């Protein structure tokens, strides 16, 4: 992102639940249950003459909504947010769009969706 | 040898966006790559059908996506918006509708209907 | 042992100003305390900005409004996303060719 | 609207059908 | 291979001509869709022989009815 993107305030989910990526407020950073779990399992007297371990540029607290900034990217355009303008673009035909190259078609999703959104929530 | 030669498929490996082409330039102790990417800007919403269970009989796109403004139905492709009329030449077959519940009802165009007359 | 010492210095730049900021790393001590350490020479806020200079433990600082150094919890992004529908998306209609630039190092000098 | 177009005829499978199917 | 209606064959456009054993369809390798095979999913380029092992079928004539 060339523009500091974003994260939704409305949980209009109704068949999905976009709330494990888009964070719960339970933790002080923007790192909820899923991001409480991919960091917290990544498991001095040394420094008596100078030898530390350097920290890189982006430590733990820009990317827990910069990855929302890409979550405000890669579903909000699909790809095209990145080098220019972007506004809203939805998902459950993006749950068919990139599937319009996989060999299979658009309304493999749309119709048995109220099973398949549950199965894609079984993919949650 | 994968951005300048050839047209790759690898995003964040040939610049930023869908890689189109590549212009290399020399540099003091360096190599500089220009990149051309197809990154569109302006969009909308659109509204779909599930399908067209036309003769009691469903319909699939070939390579793209059915949409509508809300009344007129349009077949189009994935990345650029050229709405077209849903023909039989944009559909194939594979077997019965309503073991897949959740379709809507519509028509498909079929260009023979003026031809013999 | 007592003098558990690591001492750090912050400046926005010679060409901009000369007021500085001093970071002490390892003391439970304007003064502002971080897990990175005990910081003196800036002001904490509640605001949100990109990082300019890393401090440690999720702290960065910059030079804002007269004007001075302010350090802060470093921002992460703004707010909205997809208005999801179970049956919608659009195309992106109008497009823009653009050019970015990437740099790679070829070779250093063959010194014997 | 497009540059460099040439002007030619396109064959049709359907034009030899109406003379066959009468 | 083909539906052979009018002395000329109806070809794999980008489907391919499938069956349960009695009645006939034309599928892809990916998902599931009923239709009626008509004149405008079918197309010709000559007779019914040159590829190996063809089958037989007619093509419907949907402008024959609506003149009566």
């Amino acid at each position: 992102v060339k523009q500091i993107y974003k994260t939704p305030p409305i949980k209009d989910f109704g068949g999905f639940n976009f709330s494990q990526i888009l964070p719960d407020p339970s933790k002080p950073s923007k790192r909820s249950f899923i991001e409480d779990l991919l960091f917290n399992k990544v498991t001095c007297a040394q420094k008596f003459n100078g030898l530390t371990v350097l920290p890189p540029l982006l430590t733990d607290e820009m990317i827990a909504q910069y990855t929302s900034a890409l979550l405000a990217g890669t579903i909000t355009s699909g790809w095209t947010f990145g080098a220019g303008a972007a506004l809203q673009i939805p998902f459950a035909m993006q749950m068919a769009y990139r599937f319009n190259g996989i060999g299979v078609t658009q309304n493999v999703l749309y119709e048995n969706q109220k099973l398949i959104a549950n199965q894609f929530n079984s993919a949650i | 040898s994968e951005c300048v030669l050839g047209q790759s498929k690898r995003v964040d490996f040939c610049g930023k966006g869908y890689h189109l082409m590549s212009f290399p330039q020399s540099a003091p102790h360096g190599v500089v790559f220009l990149h051309v990417t197809y990154v569109p800007a302006q969009e909308k919403n659109f509204t779909t059908a599930p399908a067209i269970c036309h003769d009691g009989k469903a319909h699939f796109p070939r390579e793209g996506v059915f949409v509508s403004n809300g009344t007129h139905w349009f077949v189009t492709q994935r990345n650029f918006y050229e709405p077209q009329i849903i023909t039989t030449d944009n559909t194939f077959v594979s077997g019965n509708c309503d073991v897949v519940i959740g379709i809507v009802n519509n028509t498909v165009y079929d260009p023979l209907q003026p031809e013999l007359d | 042992p007592c003098s558990f010492g690591g001492v750090s210095v912050i400046t926005p730049g010679t060409n901009t100003s000369n007021q500085v900021a001093v970071l002490y790393q390892d003391v439970n001590c304007n003064v502002f305390q971080t897990r990175a350490g005990c910081l003196i020479g800036a002001e904490h806020v509640n605001n949100s900005y990109e990082c300019d200079i890393p401090i440690g433990a999720g702290i960065c600082a910059s030079y804002q409004t007269s004007q001075s150094i302010i350090a802060y919890t470093m921002s992460l992004g703004a707010e909205n996303s997809v208005a999801y529908s179970n049956n919608s998306i659009a195309i992106p209609t109008n497009f823009t060719i653009s050019v970015t630039t990437e740099i790679l190092p070829v070779s250093m000098t063959k010194t014997s | 609207v497009v540059i460099g177009i040439v002007n030619n005829t396109v064959y049709d499978p359907l034009q030899p059908e109406l003379d066959s199917f009468k």
